[PDB]
C-alpha cells in the first residue's frame, strides 16, 4: 500500500505550539510596509496587510497590474508583480507572517491564569515580567559561582557580580533571557529531580505540590513542543479576506479591527529595526521593545494589559482572541439556513395527524429548485432561465407541478423555545391559500403553541437522508408519546375533551329513556333526527373484542348499560378495546388513559388513526353542544356573606384577646391569618358544593340530582379548561394576597371577579400579578441554563453496547412517602429489564425470569402477585465503557420497544428534564441544581464513619474529638466535631458506618463514600423527584439516573502498581485498565478506587476532545493549556463533530462512525 | 506596568546636562569621528577606491553627487581638486624606500577635505572592516590547524608572530626547535603553506602588511565607538525635550509613546548634525529636528488608509474652512461653496472629501438585541448565486449540444473563435493557419454556423438564457 500526500477524508485534531519555521510555512510573504489599499486607486500596496504578492488577487483570475487577465492563464506569476492568477478566494486562505526585530512573549502563555512560562521554569509571574520590561536581570546557567538559576539581580548587582566571574556566569534580561532559559531548561533532567525528591521526603507539603506541577512537565517532554516556541520570533498574518477593508456606499470604507493591530506591530518592529541601524542609546531601544511586546500582545488578546483603544473611536480593538470568542459558549450561538421559512400559525382541525398547512407562497419559494428541475424534467421549459421566468410569472401549470414535488417531502416545524426534542416535528406538507402555517391541534401540546399571535417557522429536508429521517425519525406520527414517561404527549388538549365529556354524559330523564338499540349504528340515527337525546340512560346491543387468545380477537356481544352518546363513540373505537373504556363520564383524564391503552394493545397505526377520530368527533360534538359562558354561569353561594361576617367575626375577638394582652402579636398576626384561610377553603368549597350538583331534576317522580351540566362547571370537571383554584376566584373570594415583601396580607380580598374589586383590592392584586409576571420570566431563564449545563455533562453520551451483562442494579420500591405511595411500585418498574429473577410470596416459582423488559402484562403479573420490590437494572451500574448498554438503560421512547443502538439518551434525558423546569417552585427549581450540582447544604449531619462502638475522647477546645473502635480491625478514627451543634448519637451504643452522629441535610459526598453508588443514586433521584412530583411532573427515573452517571463520571485512586496513587479519572479509563491487569500484563496488581460525585458543571468541565470544551469554557485557557500538551483531538464526540459539519457519532450516522472507528487503529 | 511609567521612570534617572557639558560631548563627538577619518584617510585602497570611482565620474559613468557632496571650501572644481588628491597619492606611493611616513603625512592632508556620500563613507569603512575579516580569515585557520589539532601551546606560537604574521619564522623554522611542540607541526604543514596565500595577498591590495592592517582599523574602532558613545551620552540629556514637543501633538490618531519614539529619533538626528561651533542652543536647534520627526510620522502612520501629506495640509484647508463657513453662514457649505474659497478644481472637494474619512470599525455594534456588529450585515457580492450557477452549468450543455449539430469543422472554428472548451479564444486569421486555406473562407464557415443555429429549431433552447 501507498502511503499519502495530498487530501483525502481527515481524521483527528491535533493542536500545538508553532515553531517560527512552522510559522513561515504558512506565509506566502513577509509583510514589511503599514500599508494597506493606496488611496487614489483603491488596489492593495504590495509589501502592506493587503497585498496581492503575499495574499491574492483582488478579482478571479487577473493579474494585479493586468498583463494577465485571461482565464487561459492561471500557474503563472507575472513578470511584474509576484502575482499568481487564481481566484480572489486564496485572499481568504493565504496567511502572511512577520520577522520580528526583538523576540516577543506570546501573552496567552505568559500570562493565561496558571503561567505556562511560569511554572515550566518555576518562576513567579511577578519576576518575569520584571525580567521582561528590562528591569531586573535574571542568570541562565549560572554555574559553580554565587548564583543559582532562576535567581534575580539588579542593575548594581549585577555590575558587581560580573567583577567578581567575567565568564563562567551568564545573566541577561528581556525577552531574549527567558527565550533562553527555556532553551536551556532540560526536561528529562528536572525530570530526574522531581522523581528522587518524591520519594526521599515524606511529606504533604512537599508532595502534594510535587505531583501538581511534574503531570504538565513530562507531558510537555512527551508533547514534542519546545519550550523556546512560547517566545515569538515570527508572528503570522490572518488572511486579508478575513479582516477585509470593503467598500460601503458612499464611498466610505470598513475594516476589521486587527488592521490597526497589525499595522501597529509592523510600524514598531520596522521603527526597532531602524533603532538599530541608527544603534540608538539602549534606553530608546528598551522602550520601543517594551512597545513591540505591548503592540502584540494587544493584537493576540487586548484585554489582559491596559487594553488599546481603536482609531479615533472611544470602543476598544476586537483582538484575535475575540475573533473566537466574540463571552461563554460563543462558537456554538446558532447559523442561518438555507432552505426555511417562518410566519404566524393557526389551527386547521381539519388535517390528520401527519400534515400541516404550508402557504401556497412559501412552499413556492422554499422549493424553488425542486420546482426548476421537476420544470424541465417534464418539459414544461425549455431550460432553468426560463423555468425561473415560469415560477416568477407562477404560471397556472406550476401549482400543479408544486404539488408533485410537494407529495412524500417532509418538512421541518419548529417553535419558538425549543425544549426537548419534539420542537422540531416533520409534517407532509398541504398546500393552503393565505399565509398562515396551519397546525394540527393535537401536536400543539408537544410545541407549546397557543394561538395568541406565536409563530413557527419550517425547513426542507433537502437529501434523500434527511427525508427519511425527518420521515422515520422527526415525523408527527412517530412521536405520539413523550421521551420523559411513555405516556401519550398527543393527548386532546380542551376543546375536544370537553366534547367527549359532553357525549358521554348521562341526564336523569331525556328524550330516548329507557329505549333498546340493535347496534351503535342506530343510537348515532336516533341522535341526528331528534329522537335521542345526547345523553339519556339507554340499553344498547354492542359486541367488544379482546385478544385474551393467543394474538387473535375474541368477541363478544352484550345488552351493556350505557347512555346514547357513549353509544356514539364506539363507533370510533378500535377492535380490542372494551366497551367499559367509554361506559364512564370521559374527562381529560380517563380520555388521555383511553388512548394510552391503545397504542399498548393494538400498536402504533390504529393508535395514530384512533387519535384522529377522537379530535374530529370531539371538535364536532364539542361544536354542537353550544357550549359559552355567560354571566349568571359563575354562580356565587347564598352563603357567601355569611362566612365572611363569621370569620370577620373571629377576628374581631383574636383583636379583643389582643387589646387585653391575653394573646401576642405575633400570635394574633399567625392566629388572624388561619381563620381567614380557614374561611376561604370554606366560601371555596361553599361554592363547589352549590356549583356542581344543584342541578335538581325530576324523573317520572318528585326530584332527584346528579352533576351540574352547567357551562363553566363542565370545562374544570372534563379538564378541558379551567382549575378548581382559578374558579374559586371567580365565584368565591380570591385567596389572600401577599404584600411585597413577602408577607400575607392579614385582610384577604373577600370579593371575587363576578362581582367588582375595588382600588384597594386590585392595588394589591398587583404586586402578586406583577411578582408573578417576574417569577415566571425568570424561572423560564433559570430553566434553560440548566438544561444547558444537563446537555454539557450529558450530550456525548450513547446507547453503544448491546448488553452489558450485569445482575448489579437498584432496588426498585414504590416511594411511599409517611402517609401512603406517592408513586407506586407500577410505575417505577414499568419498562424496565429486571436484574434477577423475581419470586412468588413463595419460591422455587419464578414469575418473571431474569432480565426480561416489564411492560403491561409483566407489570400486572406482577400487581397480581404480592410482589413489593423488584431489582432493576440503570444506566447507573451498565458496565459499559463509553455509554450505556441498551439492556440496562429500559424501553422508553416515543416508541414502546426497548432503546435501540446508537440513541443519543444523554441529550434526551437532560432535555427531560429540563422541559418541565418552567413549572416548579428548601424547594423548587434551585433546589433540583441543588441536587445535580452536588451542592453541600450549609449545616449538614455528619455521619458515622466507622463501624463500632463509639466513644467521646478530650474535651471542648472549639472541637469535641468522637474516637470510633471496631470490634476487630484498627481504631485510629478520630473526628473533631464542633460541640455546640446539638447531637442524636447514643454515647455507648455501637454505630454502624453512615450512621446519623446528627441530624439536618446530608452531604452527597457522604452518601457515595459511606453508604455506597447506589444509595447516592437513590438519594438524588428520590430527592429531585419530589421537586417535580410535588408541582405534578412525570419524570422517569431513567433520565435523573443517566445525569447521576455522568456526576460519579470520575473516581480517585487508593492503591497503586500502574499509575499515579491520588489522580481523579474515569472508571471507565480506570475500570478498563485494571480489567486489563485481573490477567496479562501482571498477574494482579491492578488499583483500588474510590467513586467521586462531582456536581454536573465540575462533571461537565472534564472533556477530553478540546474542541468540546472551547465551546462552552473559556477557550482561551482551553486553547492555551492544550496547545502546550500537544493535545490531539479525536473527535468521536458529538459537540465537535457538529463545530466541524459531519456526521453525528448517534442516530443515522452511529453506523458511520462505528464503520469509521474500526477502520482506525488497523490496516 | 504599563510601559509609559517604566519609560518615564526609566529616563528619569538621567541628569539634564549643565550648559558646559554640552560642549564637552560636542567635542569627543568631534574626536571620534575626526580620529577614524585619520584612520580613513590612512588606507591606501581607500585612495586608489576613491580614485577608482572618480574615473567613474569622469567617464558618464555617474554624476558628482554619487561620489561626493563638496570639498572643505560643481564640475570645475571637482576636476582639479581630484587632480590634487592624485598628485598627492602618486608621490607617496614611490618614496616607500620607511622615510616615506614623512610624505604619507601630506596624503591625508588632500583626503580630510573630501566630504563623500555618506552611502560611500559607509562603503569603504565596510571595505575596511570586511578586508580586517579577510585578514583574521587565514589567522584563525592557523590558530586551530596548530594549537588545537597539533597540540602547541598558545605561549611559543605568538612569539615570533607580532612583527611578522606572513612568513615562515614562526611555523617551518620553529618545528627545528626539536621542543615538545616543535615536531607535531608537520601533520598541518600541508594544509597551512597553502592557505597563507590570501594572508600575504591582504599586504597587496591594501598595500600594507598585516602589522599596519588592525592598526588603523583599531584606532577607527576606538573613534568611532567614542563618538558614539557620546553621542548617546547627548540622547539621553534631552530625552524631555522629547516628551514636552511630542506633549503637543497627542491625539491625532498615533499612539502617545510612538510619538515620543519618533521624536527621539529626531532628537538622534539632530546630535549628528549639531554644530556646537556655531552657538546656537543644543535645546532649540533640536526642537526643529524633533517636531519635524513627530508630524512627518503622523503624515505616514496615522492613517489606515496612508495619504500623501499634500493631502493632509488640502484636507485641514476645509477643516479650517468649515470651522468659518459653518458658523460664518449659520447653515454650513454645500460642497460647492467651499469649492470656490479653495483653489481645488473645487469639484476635487467632493473626491477629496470621501477619501478623508477615516475607514469605520467593522466591529462596531450596530444596536440589535443580539448585539450585532457591523460587519456580520456586509453581503458578499463578489459570488455567484446559485441560481445562477446552476444555469451556466446548463448554458454548456446548450452549447455543447448546439455546437454538435454543426458541421464537423464549424465546431472547430467556432470553438475556437470563442474560448469554448480551449484555453484562450484565436483570432480567426489563427484559426485560418490551422485549417490550410485561411482567411475570408473562415469567416463564411462563422457566419453559417451562427446562421443555422437561428432558424427557430436549434434556438428555441438556447434563446431562452436571453432576458
Ligand atoms: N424559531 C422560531 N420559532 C418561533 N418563533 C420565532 C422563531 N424565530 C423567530 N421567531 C419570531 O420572530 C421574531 C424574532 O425573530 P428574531 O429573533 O429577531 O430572528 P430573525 O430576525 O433571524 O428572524 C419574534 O416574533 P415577533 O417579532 O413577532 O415578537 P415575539 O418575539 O414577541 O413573538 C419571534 O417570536
Ligand atoms: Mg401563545
Ligand atoms: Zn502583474
Ligand atoms: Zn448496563
Amino acid at each position: 500500500l501507498k502511503a499519502q500526500t495530498k487530501t483525502e477524508e481527515f481524521d483527528a485534531i491535533k493542536i500545538a505550539l508553532a515553531s517560527p519555521d512552522m510559522i513561515r510555512s504558512w506565509s506566502f510573504g513577509e509583510v514589511k510596509k503599514p500599508e494597506t489599499i493606496n488611496y487614489r486607486t483603491f488596489k492593495p500596496e504590495r509589501d502592506g496587510l493587503f497585498c496581492a504578492r503575499i495574499f491574492g488577487p483582488v478579482k478571479d483570475y487577473e493579474c494585479l497590474c493586468g498583463k494577465y487577465k485571461r482565464l487561459k492563464h492561471r500557474g503563472v506569476i507575472c513578470e511584474k508583480c509576484g502575482v499568481e492568477v487564481t481566484q480572489t478566494k486564496v485572499r481568504r486562505e493565504r496567511m502572511g507572517h512577520i520577522e520580528l526585530a526583538s523576540p516577543t512573549a506570546h501573552i496567552w502563555f505568559l500570562k493565561s491564569l496558571p503561567s505556562r512560562i511560569g511554572l515550566l521554569l518555576d518562576m513567579p509571574l511577578r519576576d518575569i515580567e520584571r525580567v521582561l520590561y528590562f528591569e531586573s536581570y535574571v542568570v541562565i546557567e549560572g554555574g559553580m559561582t554565587n548564583l543559582e538559576r532562576q535567581q534575580i539581580l539588579t542593575e548594581e548587582q549585577y555590575l558587581d557580580a560580573l567583577e567578581e566571574f567575567g565568564d563562567e556566569f551568564d545573566a541577561k534580561m528581556g525577552a531574549e533571557a527567558i527565550q533562553a532559559l527555556l532553551k536551556s531548561m532540560d526536561l528529562e533532567q528536572e525530570c530526574e529531580q522531581l522523581r528522587e525528591e518524591l520519594n526521599e521526603t515524606n511529606s504533604e507539603t512537599k508532595r502534594k505540590k510535587l505531583t501538581k506541577r511534574i503531570k504538565l512537565l513530562e507531558a510537555f517532554v512527551q508533547s514534542g513542543n519546545k519550550p523556546e516556541w512560547m517566545i515569538l520570533t515570527v508572528l503570522p498574518v490572518l488572511p486579508p479576506d478575513l479582516r477585509p477593508l470593503v467598500p460601503l456606499d458612499g464611498g466610505r470604507f470598513a475594516t476589521s479591527d486587527l488592521n490597526d493591530l497589525y499595522r501597529r506591530v509592523i510600524n514598531r518592529n520596522n521603527r526597532l529595526k531602524r533603532l538599530l541601524d541608527l544603534a540608538a542609546p539602549d534606553i530608546i531601544v528598551r522602550n520601543e521593545k517594551r512597545m513591540l511586546q505591548e503592540a502584540v500582545d494587544a493584537l493576540l488578546d487586548n484585554g489582559r494589559r491596559g487594553r488599546a483603544i481603536t482609531g479615533s473611536n472611544k470602543r476598544p480593538l476586537k483582538s484575535l482572541a475575540d475573533m473566537i470568542k466574540g463571552r461563554f459558549r460563543q462558537n456554538l450561538l446558532g447559523k442561518r439556513v438555507d432552505y426555511s421559512g417562518r410566519s404566524v400559525i393557526t389551527v386547521g382541525p381539519y388535517l390528520r395527524l401527519h400534515q400541516c398547512g404550508l402557504p401556497k407562497k412559501m412552499a413556492l419559494e422554499l422549493f424553488k429548485p425542486f420546482i426548476y428541475g421537476k420544470l424541465e424534467l417534464r418539459g414544461l421549459a425549455t431550460t432553468i432561465k426560463a423555468a425561473k421566468k415560469m415560477v416568477e410569472r407562477e404560471e397556472a401549470v406550476v401549482w400543479d407541478i408544486l404539488d408533485e414535488v410537494i407529495r412524500e417531502h417532509p418538512v421541518l416545524l419548529n417553535r419558538a423555545p425549543t425544549l426537548h426534542r419534539l420542537g422540531i416535528q416533520a409534517f407532509e406538507p398541504v398546500l393552503i391559500e393565505g399565509k398562515a402555517i396551519q397546525l394540527h391541534p393535537l401536536v400543539c401540546a408537544a410545541y407549546n403553541a397557543d394561538f395568541d399571535g406565536d409563530q413557527m417557522a419550517v425547513h426542507v429536508p433537502l437529501t434523500l437522508e434527511a427525508q427519511l429521517e425527518a420521515r422515520a425519525l422527526m415525523m408527527s406520527t412517530n412521536n405520539i408519546l413523550s421521551p420523559a414517561n411513555g405516556e401519550p404527549i398527543i393527548v386532546p388538549s380542551q376543546d375536544v375533551v370537553l366534547g367527549l365529556y359532553y357525549m358521554t354524559r348521562d341526564c336523569v330523564n331525556a328524550k330516548g329513556e329507557g329505549m333498546v338499540l340493535t347496534g351503535p349504528k342506530e343510537a348515532e340515527r336516533l341522535y341526528r333526527s331528534g329522537l335521542a337525546s345526547l345523553h339519556a340512560r339507554v340499553k344498547v346491543r354492542i359486541t367488544e373484542y379482546e385478544k385474551d387468545a393467543n394474538g387473535e380477537l375474541v368477541a363478544k356481544t352484550s345488552l351493556k348499560d350505557t347512555t346514547v352518546g357513549r353509544a356514539i363513540l364506539w363507533m370510533i373505537v378500535p377492535k380490542g378495546l372494551p366497551y367499559s373504556i367509554v361506559n364512564q363520564a370521559l374527562g381529560k383524564k380517563a380520555i388521555s388513559k383511553m388512548l394510552n391503552t391503545c397504542y399498548r394493545i393494538l400498536g402504533l397505526k390504529p393508535t395514530v388513526i384512533f387519535a384522529d377520530q377522537i379530535m374530529y368527533t370531539g371538535f364536532a360534538y364539542a361544536a354542537r353542544s353550544g357550549a359559552s359562558v355567560g354571566i349568571d354561569d359563575m354562580v356565587i353561594p347564598e352563603k357567601k356573606h355569611e362566612i365572611i361576617s363569621e370569620a370577620e367575626a373571629e377576628v374581631a375577638e383574636i383583636q379583643e384577646q389582643f387589646q387585653s394582652g391575653l394573646v401576642t402579636a405575633g400570635e394574633r398576626y399567625n392566629k388572624v391569618i388561619d381563620i381567614w384561610a380557614a374561611a376561604n377553603d370554606r366560601v371555596s368549597k361553599a361554592m363547589m358544593d352549590n356549583l356542581q350538583t344543584e342541578t335538581v331534576i325530576n324523573r317520572d317522580g318528585q326530584e332527584e340530582k346528579q352533576v351540574s351540566f352547567n357551562s363553566i362547571y363542565m370545562m374544570a370537571d372534563s379538564g378541558a379548561r379551567g382549575s378548581a383554584a382559578q374558579i374559586r376566584q371567580l365565584a368565591g373570594m380570591r385567596g389572600l394576597m401577599a404584600k411585597p415583601d413577602g408577607s400575607i396580607i392579614e385582610t384577604p380580598i373577600t370579593a371575587n371577579f363576578r362581582e367588582g374589586l375595588n382600588v384597594l383590592q386590585y392595588f394589591i392584586s398587583t404586586h402578586g400579578a406583577r411578582k408573578g409576571l417576574a417569577d415566571t420570566a425568570l424561572k423560564t431563564a433559570n430553566s434553560g441554563y440548566l438544561t444547558r449545563r444537563l446537555v454539557d455533562v450529558a450530550q456525548d453520551l450513547v446507547v453503544t453496547e448491546d448488553d452489558c451483562g450485569t445482575h448489579e442494579g437498584i432496588m426498585m420500591t414504590p416511594v411511599i412517602e409517611g402517609g401512603d405511595v406517592k408513586e407506586p411500585l407500577r410505575d417505577r418498574v414499568l419498562g424496565r429489564v429486571t436484574a434477577e429473577d423475581v419470586l412468588k410470596p413463595g419460591t422455587a416459582d419464578i414469575l418473571v425470569p431474569r432480565n426480561t423488559l416489564l411492560h403491561e402484562q409483566w407489570c400486572d403479573l406482577l400487581e397480581e402477585n404480592s410482589v413489593d420490590a423488584v431489582k432493576v437494572r440503570s444506566v447507573v451500574s451498565c458496565d459499559t465503557d463509553f455509554g450505556v448498554c441498551a439492556h440496562c438503560y429500559g424501553r422508553d421512547l416515543a416508541r414502546g420497544h426497548i432503546i435501540n443502538k446508537g440513541e443519543a439518551i444523554g441529550v434526551i434525558a437532560a432535555q427531560s428534564i429540563g422541559e418541565p423546569g418552567t413549572q416548579l417552585t428548601t424547594g423548587g427549581l434551585p433546589r433540583v441544581a441543588d441536587l445535580f450540582e452536588a451542592r453541600r447544604p450549609k449545616e449538614p449531619a455528619i455521619l458515622a464513619e466507622i463501624s463500632g462502638i463509639v466513644s467521646f475522647g478530650k474535651e471542648t477546645k472549639g472541637k469535641r474529638r468522637l474516637v470510633i473502635t471496631p470490634v476487630d480491625g484498627s481504631d485510629p478514627y478520630e473526628e473533631m466535631i464542633p460541640k455546640w451543634r446539638q447531637l442524636n448519637v447514643f454515647e455507648g451504643e455501637r454505630v454502624e458506618r453512615g450512621d446519623v452522629i446528627s441530624d439536618g441535610p446530608e452531604a452527597p459526598h457522604d452518601i457515595l463514600r459511606l453508604r455506597g453508588v447506589h444509595a447516592v443514586t437513590r438519594y438524588i433521584v428520590n430527592e429531585v423527584q419530589d421537586v417535580y412530583r410535588l408541582q405534578g411532573v412525570k419524570i422517569n427515573d431513567k433520565h435523573i439516573e443517566v445525569i447521576v452517571r455522568q456526576m460519579l463520571r470520575k473516581a480517585t485512586i487508593v492503591n497503586a502498581g500502574s499509575s499515579d496513587f491520588l489522580e481523579g479519572e474515569q472508571v471507565e479509563y480506570s475500570r478498563v485498565k485494571i480489567a486489563n491487569r485481573e490477567l496479562e500484563a501482571n498477574g494482579k496488581v491492578g488499583a483500588t478506587y474510590s467513586r467521586d460525585l462531582l456536581g454536573i458543571t465540575k462533571a461537565s468541565l472534564a472533556t477530553e476532545s478540546f474542541i468540546s470544551a472551547a465551546s462552552f469554557q473559556e477557550t482561551t485557557r482551553v486553547l492555551t493549556e492544550a496547545a502546550v500538551a500537544g493535545k490531539r483531538d479525536e473527535l468521536r464526540g458529538l459537540k465537535e463533530n457538529v463545530i466541524v459539519g459531519r456526521l453525528i457519532p448517534a442516530g443515522t450516522g452511529y453506523a458511520y462512525h462505528q464503520d469509521r472507528m474500526r477502520r482506525r487503529a488497523a490496516g | 506596568t504599563d510601559p509609559v511609567r517604566m519609560y518615564m521612570r526609566e529616563m528619569g534617572t538621567v541628569e539634564l546636562l549643565t550648559r558646559e557639558g554640552e560642549i564637552d560631548i560636542a567635542k569627543r563627538i568631534e574626536d571620534g569621528i575626526n580620529q577614524v577619518q585619520c584612520s580613513v584617510a590612512e588606507y591606501p585602497e581607500a585612495i586608489t577606491y576613491l580614485l577608482e570611482q572618480y574615473d567613474r565620474v569622469e567617464a558618464e559613468e555617474a554624476r558628482l553627487s554619487d561620489l561626493i557632496t563638496g570639498f572643505v571650501d560643481d564640475p570645475e572644481l571637482a576636476r582639479e581638486k581630484f587632480a590634487e588628491l592624485r598628485a598627492q597619492y602618486v608621490v607617496t606611493r614611490d618614496t616607500i624606500k620607511a622615510t616615506a611616513q614623512e610624505e604619507i603625512l601630506k596624503l591625508s592632508e588632500v583626503f580630510k577635505q573630501f566630504r563623500l556620500v555618506p552611502k560611500q563613507f559607509d562603503y569603504l569603512v565596510n571595505s575596511m572592516r570586511v578586508m580586517m575579516d579577510r585578514v583574521r580569515t587565514q589567522e584563525r585557520l592557523i590558530m586551530k590547524l596548530c594549537v588545537e589539532q597539533c597540540k602547541m601551546p598558545k605561549k611559543n606560537f605568538i612569539t615570533l608572530f607580532t612583527g611578522n604574521e606572513t612568513s615562515d619564522t614562526w611555523f617551518n623554522a620553529a618545528i627545528a626547535m626539536n621542543k615538545p611542540w616543535s615536531e607535531k607541526l608537520h601533520d598541518v604543514s600541508e594544509e597551512v603553506h597553502r592557505a597563507l596565500q590570501k594572508l600575504q595577498q591582504i599586504e597587496e591590495e591594501t598595500g600594507l602588511t598585516i602589522e599596519q592592517v588592525k592598526d588603523i582599523n583599531r584606532r577607527m574602532s576606538i573613534g568611532e565607538a567614542k563618538a558614539r558613545r557620546a553621542k548617546k551620552e547627548m540622547v539621553e540629556a534631552n530625552l524631555r525635550l522629547v516628551i514636552s514637543i511630542a506633549k503637543k501633538y497627542t491625539n491625532r490618531g498615533l499612539q502617545f509613546l510612538d510619538l515620543i519614539q519618533e521624536g527621539n529619533i529626531g532628537l538622534m538626528k539632530a546630535v549628528d548634525k549639531f554644530e556646537y561651533r556655531r552657538g546656537y542652543k543644543f535645546s532649540t536647534y533640536a526642537t526643529w529636528w524633533i517636531r519635524q520627526a513627530i508630524t512627518r510620522s503622523i503624515a505616514d502612520q496615522a492613517r489606515t488608509i496612508r495619504i500623501p501629506v499634500h493631502m493632509i495640509e488640502t484636507i485641514n484647508k476645509l477643516n479650517r474652512i468649515s470651522r468659518q463657513m459653518l458658523q460664518e453662514m449659520g447653515r454650513e457649505p454645500t460642497p460647492e461653496e467651499l469649492a470656490e474659497r479653495m483653489l481645488m478644481p473645487e469639484d476635487k472637494i467632493r473626491k477629496v472629501l470621501k477619501i478623508a474619512k477615516e475607514p469605520i470599525s467593522m466591529e462596531t455594534p450596530i444596536g440589535d438585541d443580539e448585539d450585532s456588529h457591523l460587519g456580520d450585515f456586509i453581503e458578499d457580492t463578489t459570488l455567484e448565486l446559485p441560481l445562477d450557477s446552476a444555469t451556466t452549468e446548463s448554458l454548456r450543455a446548450a452549447t455543447h449540444d448546439v455546437l454538435a449539430g454543426l458541421t464537423a469543422r464549424e465546431a472547430k472554428v467556432l470553438r475556437m473563435r470563442f474560448g469554448i472548451d480551449m484555453n484562450t479564444d484565436y483570432t480567426l486569421e489563427e484559426v485560418g493557419k490551422q485549417f490550410d486555406v485561411t482567411r475570408e473562407r473562415i469567416r463564411q464557415i462563422e457566419a453559417k454556423a451562427l446562421r443555422k443555429l437561428r432558424h427557430p429549431s436549434r434556438s428555441e433552447v438556447l434563446r431562452s438564457f436571453l432576458d
